[PDB]
């Protein structure tokens, strides 16, 4: 599923991720925006045997078995199926495991290139939640 | 199957480290995240911190700068230990994994100075307070043993149903803890009811005779 | 940090009947909000995360919902079994903090105690010591009163109380006192007295034993 901006913002706030461990709504909003386009579907092959999967691209390697991986730690405890549904319930409960690290959202590329230091409330401007 | 298995004294002193062990199966100690939570007296749950994958700590600011939670996942083990403890300290300890789902057994951690002392067992027939109707209930106590826990089964285990084992009370630096059990009182004493008490901090057991 | 505050403190439950409990945070958590069940000399098990997804092999009875400031725990058609602690947790918020518990306890009709007393025995009359033993055996509810004599009059000191958690099987409680003198301050008198006063009855029950004859 491709979602709209607000729809999305909705979504997201219903699981809890506005203000999860201090970073405002925005900041997924526009995580997913650079990662997927906000589309669920969103798969990338890396060059290492890993995939990045779904609406947040979270990685094979580290974080979901998909059985293909090699050095695979499974860190969220699912397979990568889990992350390419419709309900992003999977994607979200990984993305809060994976922000618990000290390395909060530099976890993600597309974050701290197209995010980080900006002001990422403008992704949820406009919207009516 | 995912198992947590605690380990690490029972009983410290009073300005020294309580140190605890977690020992994990069937999850590779970097390929998680893992915590220590404690229970004090009136059932208190304070979530001591965890330990992510990359190694960052997270600590409940209220131990700040007494706690230190360490990883070998050689050993596929994780640490606590928390320094210059106080009675306040006093709680039940767990290890967990951060997701919640997998916990070890718990483990009751007593900071005193008091020494570790073998219990008294003692015996409880009616005596004078004659028992004259259908059932007889008898028991044990056991009286002046520290730290906890002690243990008490009847008849090697063979008598389970109708006992009683009430939780101990401490006073004055001394544990004391009673058991009942009861009988048909035909069959008493003409069969042999007997107590018997573990206290495996003084490397106690003791069979006491009704 | 988030303070979790629960409601009620303490059910009593009808077996068959459902139940809410609540848990309420000082500041919106979103949907981070779990609830764990502790049984006692039992860890906690989780029943519930994120307010309301559930939990592998978790019965389907309990069920969660909530969000912001206010969540609550549903258990539809309660069992005996369901007897123990409940806690929430939150997780948004660094330190993660838990409510004080609810205590899930078992109605029950009823039941008055079963007293014995018991004189010390003399094995410990020859270290110096005599405690005297009452035992309060499968009443309910857990309010219950007890009152030492020796000769007649009142006794408050040297005496120790301890109260069992909730039976798994018939949902009663047991009570131990315990009475502790020296060896020749037991042998000055000659009655000792254990007086239990419960909601079952406006009169005492009342055991006793004379040291002699």
């Amino acid at each position: 599923k491709v979602f709209g901006r607000c729809e999305l913002a909705a979504a997201m706030k219903r699981h809890g991720l506005d203000n999860y461990r201090g970073y405002s709504l925005g900041n997924w909003v526009c995580a997913a925006k650079f990662e997927s386009n906000f589309n669920t579907q969103a798969t990338n092959r890396n060059t290492d045997g890993s995939t990045d999967y779904g609406i947040l691209q979270i990685n094979s390697r580290w974080w979901c078995n998909d059985g293909r991986t090699p050095g695979s730690r499974n860190l969220c405890n699912i397979p990568c199926s889990a992350l390419l549904s419709s309900d992003i319930t999977a994607s979200v409960n990984c993305a809060k495991k994976i922000v618990s690290d000290g390395n909060g959202m530099n976890a993600w590329v597309a974050w701290r290139n197209r995010c980080k230091g900006t002001d990422v409330q403008a992704w949820i401007r406009g919207c009516r939640l | 199957d995912v198992q947590l298995q605690e380990s690490g004294p029972s009983l410290v002193k009073p300005s020294q480290t309580l140190s605890l062990t977690c020992s994990v199966t069937g999850d590779s100690i970097t390929s998680d995240y893992w915590s220590w939570i404690r229970k004090f007296p009136g059932n208190r749950l304070e979530y001591m911190g965890y330990v992510s994958y990359s190694g960052s700590t997270y600590y409940n600011p209220s131990l700040k700068s007494r706690i230190s939670i360490t990883r070998d996942t050689s050993k596929n083990q994780y640490y606590l230990d928390l320094n210059s403890v106080t009675t306040e300290d006093t709680a039940t300890y767990y290890c967990a994994n951060w997701d919640g789902d997998y916990w070890g057994q718990g483990t009751l951690v007593t900071v005193s100075a008091a020494k570790t002392t073998p219990p008294s067992v003692y015996p409880l027939a009616p005596g004078s307070a004659a028992q004259t109707n259908s059932m007889v209930t008898l028991g044990c106590l056991v009286k002046g043993y520290f730290p906890e826990p002690v243990t008490v089964t009847w008849n090697s285990g063979s008598l389970s149903s109708g006992v009683h084992t009430f939780p101990a009370v401490l006073q004055s630096d001394l544990y004391t803890l009673s058991s009942s059990v009861t009988v048909p009182s035909s069959t008493w004493p003409s069969e042999t009811v007997t107590c018997n008490v573990a206290h495996p901090a003084s490397s106690t057991k003791v069979d006491k005779k009704i | 940090d988030i303070v979790l505050t629960q409601s009620p403190a303490t059910l009593s439950v009808t077996p068959g009947n459902s139940v809410s409990l609540s848990c309420r945070a000082s500041q919106s958590i979103g949907n981070n909000l779990h609830w764990y069940q502790q049984k006692s000399h039992e860890s906690p098990r989780l029943l519930i995360k994120y307010a309301s997804q559930s939990i592998s092999g978790i019965p389907s009875r309990f069920s969660g919902s909530g969000s912001g400031t206010d969540f609550t725990l549903s258990i539809n058609s309660v069992e005996t079994e369901d007897f123990g602690m409940y806690f929430c947790q939150q997780s948004n918020s660094w330190p993660y903090t838990f409510g004080g518990g609810t205590k899930l306890e078992i109605k029950r009709a009823d039941a008055a105690p079963t007293v014995s007393i018991f004189p010390p025995s003399s094995e410990q009359l020859t270290s110096g010591g005599a405690s005297v033993v009452c035992f309060l055996n499968n009443f309910y509810p857990k309010d219950i009163n007890v009152k030492w004599k020796i000769d007649g009059s009142e006794r408050q000191n040297g005496v120790l109380n301890s109260w069992t958690d909730q039976d798994s099987k018939d949902s009663t409680y047991s009570m131990s006192s315990t009475l502790t003198l020296t060896k020749d301050e037991y042998e000055r008198h000659n009655s000792y007295t254990c007086e239990a006063t419960h909601k079952t009855s406006t009169s005492p029950i009342v055991k006793s034993f004379n040291r002699n004859e």
